[PDB]
């Protein structure tokens, strides 16, 4: 089809409790991609969290989602995953993950195919 | 006469022509200092151990507002301590590009403490020679403090090994062979022609075009930006910039000069612009070139380059730190045609410099900023490169990149917000809102 990237997996959970994220790649494959979740709150820029190039993983977020948050990949079934942690009220936001070729940018500019994300919500 | 008893080190601070800045604490009198580190290895020494030794003690004597305080000199075994008073307001370009309004009165004030500066110093018979905007820092991060010139007097005795920007400022004189102490006023003259115009008097490609250039003695005023200068500002710039140095003016005289005067009791934007972009490119130019070299790439080019960074990138985490650079320095140079019999020392300190060219300053050189450093900037940049790149950024097909396309190229799309209209006027010339073909490849180029 068109290129673009569908995540699924956006839900309510109480904290602490745990979620799991998917990204799936319409329109492409993500052999040659480098994938990154990004966390956006309302009226504030886009925010690195986490990113996985072909291979190797990088924690590009600050160390408040260290050690929290896991990123998985499966080319075969052409999705990267986002397992997350010690949900937190702090973590409540927009998730959207984006592509890149073959290595993990650290500027949020050189990412490509945004999606439209999944709404995440830990209670209050 | 020990320096570890006496001071003791933390952490580096600064990058300095012969050697490193160091911030570090005292221990008896409790006190944060600033100690250069010069290496004996590294650079060579002009004069006889007394001379500079004695030269040093002068300086220690000395004192003046607008001039770096010399607290103590210590010799090691292996290397030269200078400590000095820190600085934390860092150097002025940056603190001028950082404010909104930039005038005449504003820059007299400058080169007034300048030259304050260099007539205490040449009334105790000192000489700079190498007088850079670099040497010019700010003691403290409060606006509109006095600044104080470092690295007096060491340029006689030490000789760098590293090299182009200091080409701008260096006097005919000085190229000639031997100097006096008026150099530093043509020096300065360079300084203050830059801070009108925001480009040098003379300038070149490389350092052996503005060498020549300089060495060729004419400049001119022919700049748009000149129209909006006083006359006598120009007066005083042709006083100081004169090739021999007898009629060349003094800066005691300069002090009294009728600009100086005055001018201490408009707005020069495009001048102020053109610092900036003088200046680290801290613009949409960075950008520009990390877009330009990660996605803009012939597949050739895209192979070559993502197999050498694969090479170097030995956890395979997508990125490049110090360890992988340094072993994978000489091999990526062997690659790029240009050094097996490297000593392990400049290997590092040329690892460092890339180290410099990290633009987000997160410590690692990504696959993008690599690519600056693996292509060579005539090709990166070339005509037909940056022909490809403009129509990319020109959707619409105008001739001019407006906001919105910037927002669409790379964008979280907040065109209000101020965001992508101040990103767009630090590029914008002459003010249409816009960027045309000539502003991208100028800002690419740092060509005025
Ligand atoms: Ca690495
Ligand atoms: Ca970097
Ligand atoms: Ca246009
Ligand atoms: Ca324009």
């Amino acid at each position: 089809m068109q290129v673009q990237l569908v995540e699924t997996g956006g839900g309510l959970v109480q904290p602490g409790e745990s979620l799991r994220l998917s990204c799936v790649a319409s329109g492409f494959t993500l052999d040659h991609s480098a994938v990154g979740w990004f966390r956006q709150v309302p009226g504030k820029e886009r925010e690195k969290l986490l990113c996985i190039n072909a291979n190797g993983v990088s924690l590009d977020y600050a160390d408040s989602i260290k050690g929290r948050f896991t990123i998985s990949r499966d080319n075969a079934k052409n999705t990267v995953y986002l397992q997350m942690n010690d949900l937190k009220p702090e973590d409540t936001a927009t998730y959207s993950c984006a592509a890149t070729r073959e290595f993990c940018s650290a500027y949020v500019f050189l990412y490509e195919h945004w999606g439209q994300g999944t709404q995440v919500t830990v209670s209050s | 006469a020990i320096f570890s008893d006496r001071y003791k080190g933390q952490r580096v601070l600064g990058k300095g022509s012969f050697g490193e800045v160091i911030l570090c604490k005292d221990k008896i009198t409790g006190q944060e200092c600033a100690v250069k580190v010069i290496s004996k290895r590294q650079v060579k020494q002009k004069t006889d151990k007394e001379s500079l030794l004695r030269e040093v003690q002068l300086l220690k004597q000395l004192d003046h507002p607008n001039i770096m305080k010399l607290y103590e000199f210590f010799e090691d075994k292996g290397y030269f301590y200078l400590v000095g008073e820190v600085y934390t307001g860092g150097e002025l370009f940056d603190e001028i590009i950082s404010r909104k309004r930039f005038s005449e009165v504003d820059a007299a004030r400058i080169i007034r403490q300048v030259l304050s500066g260099i007539t205490y110093m040449h009334k105790n018979k000192i000489v700079h020679r190498d007088l850079k905007p670099e040497n010019l820092l700010l003691e403290s991060k409060s606006k509109d403090a006095n600044i104080r010139i470092i690295d007096f007097g060491l340029s006689t005795h030490f000789e760098a090994s590293k090299k182009i920007g200091t080409a701008y400022y260096i006097a005919p004189e000085v190229l000639h062979g031997t100097y006096d102490e008026k150099c530093d006023v043509w020096s300065t003259g360079v300084i203050l022609y830059i801070l009108l115009s925001g480009c040098p008097p003379f300038n070149g490609a490389n350092e052996y075009d503005i060498l020549k250039k300089v060495e060729k003695g004419k400049y001119t005023f022919e700049l748009p930006q000149w129209k909006k200068v006083s006359e006598s500002a120009k007066d005083l710039i042709r006083k100081m910039l004169t090739y021999v140095p007898s009629m060349r003016i003094s800066a005691r005289d300069a002090l009294d000069h009728e600009w100086i005067q005055t001018y201490t009791k408009p707005s020069l934007d495009n001048a102020i612009l053109n610092i900036r972009q003088f200046q680290g490119t801290q613009k949409l130019a960075q950008a520009a070139l990390l877009y330009m070299g990660s996605k803009l790439t012939s597949q050739d080019e895209t192979k070559e380059l993502t197999a050498i960074f694969h090479k170097m990138d030995k956890n395979g985490d997508g990125q490049l730190d110090r360890a992988e650079l340094i072993e994978g320095y000489k091999e990526l140079m062997r690659m790029k045609g240009q050094s097996m019999l490297d000593a392990s020392a400049v290997e590092h300190e040329v690892d460092q410099v890339l180290d410099a060219v990290d633009f987000d300053k997160n410590g690692y050189i990504e696959y993008s900023e690599f690519v600056t450093v693996a292509m060579d900037r005539k090709t990166l940049l070339s005509r037909e490169r940056l022909e490809r790149a403009f129509r990319m950024f020109d959707s619409d097909n105008s001739g001019k990149i407006s906001s919105t396309e910037l927002a669409t190229i790379f964008g979280v799309s907040d065109v209000d917000s101020e965001t992508w209209k101040s990103v767009l006027s630090e590029v914008d010339k002459n003010n249409d809102g816009e960027v045309d073909f000539d502003e991208f490849q100028q800002m690419l180029l740092k060509l005025c």
